[PDB]
């Protein structure tokens, strides 16, 4: 088993700028025939991986030139002269010398954008989900950057830490910001047993954390 | 236009088998070696089985090898991989991956279907309405399994403003949030509606969000 | 890959 290590593990470009991505392998990828099969692979998010580079240097009929790989022997590196926003994706290196074939863990390529203070909504359960013996509060962090966020939620005042599944979204192609929910799952007897949930986002685009509210009275 | 279309993968029990396909389309398919390779949940990549072109030669890695069957239809076009013996360290996305010879890597790669090893049983979601210029609401799609469930709005109709967040696994069961912004004169003068659809259970729900 | 040369 030849180890291929990808640095760095992510990465975040603004567009027009250049960028660049290292391989190391855990021994030579010269093969016996004097080729060194050194490729390199895209996956954009929710989209098939696509061939960049192959034989270390060769670039991909349907990729820019702006894409170039170099390298020999144990260390390879792929080069991007001028990052643009489809570039938003996973990037493997790969070896085809040695069997069996492997792949380096992935560098994620996000692109910079200004700061987005998330647009935060709160919904208390609904009737008909507390018939089941559950109660689910639910809040909305909308389209945000960076994706760096931190939730808290607080019953009648103290911090609550379970119950609380989040899912982030990946960065939007549109508009290159994340959203993420974060829900906060009680019994029915014990979301009864208080009035106020709240749903606290601290974010580096407020001098204080963003927070939305309900009480079970209103 | 070189295409694979892989199909085949869904929820299937440890221990037990199941069989995928990979329909080739847009090259001479009989030309080509063809391989299987995996992606887990943390987006690592596995290279599974390869089969040549000629004399029916196959490969396996360390992890499939006496469990798997890597094979062809060249009359089909088709490629397949039986798998036996599967267990949870199996479950993934699954890829088709065309190998080039003219160039002297694997080049293609299809669509990838999903197989999820699990003796959890198919579960039809609950989905609940979340309620309160622009006012966003939503729906909690929870308690199915297995993946994939799709949300709508209002038939489709309604699309700008749409979020639906990836599934989280809490206790064998999905759940999943989408939220919808639209105008605050438009709702709720207008109805507001998530269609949630979960194939695997044969289950369609509509609802409707109503003011509290 | 290498399977495919061998």
């Amino acid at each position: 088993y030849v180890v291929m290590t990808q640095t760095p593990l992510t990465l975040s470009v603004t567009i027009g700028q250049p960028a660049s991505i290292s391989c190391k392998s855990s021994q030579s990828l010269l093969d016996s025939d004097g080729k060194t099969y050194l490729n390199w692979l895209l996956q954009r998010p929710g989209q098939s991986p696509k061939r960049l580079i192959y034989l270390v240097s060769k670039l991909d009929s349907g990729v820019p030139d702006r894409f170039t790989g170099s390298g020999s022997g144990t260390d390879f590196t792929l080069k991007i002269s001028r990052i643009e926003a489809e570039d938003l994706g996973l990037y493997y290196c790969w070896q085809g010398t040695h069997f069996p074939r492997t792949f380096g863990g992935g560098t994620k390529l996000e692109i910079k954008r200004a700061d987005a203070a998330p647009t935060v909504s709160i919904f208390p359960p609904s009737s008909e989900q507390l018939t089941s013996g559950g109660a689910s509060v639910v809040c909305f962090l909308n389209n945000f950057y960076p994706k760096d966020i931190n939730v808290k939620w607080k019953i009648d005042g103290s911090e609550r830490q379970n119950g609380v599944l989040n899912s982030w979204t990946d960065q939007d192609s549109k508009d290159s910001t994340y959203s993420m929910s974060s829900t906060l799952t009680l019994t029915k007897d014990e979301y009864e047993r208080h009035n106020s949930y709240t749903c606290e986002a601290t974010h580096k685009t407020s001098t204080s954390p963003i927070v939305k509210s309900f009480n079970r009275n209103e | 236009e070189v295409k694979l279309v892989e199909s085949g993968g869904g929820l299937v029990k440890p221990g037990a088998s199941l069989k995928l396909s990979c329909a080739a389309s847009g090259f001479t398919f009989s030309n080509y070696g063809m391989s299987w390779v995996r992606q887990n949940s943390d987006k690592r990549l596995e290279w599974v089985a390869s089969i040549r072109s000629g004399g029916g030669r196959t490969y396996y890695s360390d992890n499939v090898k006496g469990r798997f069957t890597i094979s062809r239809e060249n009359a089909k076009n088709t490629l397949y991989l039986q798998m036996s013996s599967l267990k949870s360290e199996d479950t993934a996305l699954y890829y088709c991956v065309r190998y080039d010879h003219y160039s002297g890597s694997s080049d293609y790669w299809g669509q990838g279907t999903t197989v999820t090893v699990s003796s959890a049983k198919t579960t039809p979601p609950s989905v609940y309405p979340l309620a309160p210029s622009m006012v966003t609401l939503g729906c909690l799609v929870k308690g199915y399994f297995p993946e994939p469930v799709t949300v709508t709005w209002n038939s489709g109709s309604l699309s700008s403003g749409v979020h639906t967040f990836p599934a989280v696994l809490q206790s064998d069961l999905y759940t999943l949030s989408s939220s919808v912004t639209v105008p605050s004169s438009t709702w709720p003068s207008e109805t507001v509606t998530c269609n949630v659809a979960h194939p695997a259970s044969s289950t369609k729900v509509d609802k409707k969000i109503v003011p509290r | 890959d290498a399977e495919f040369r061998h």
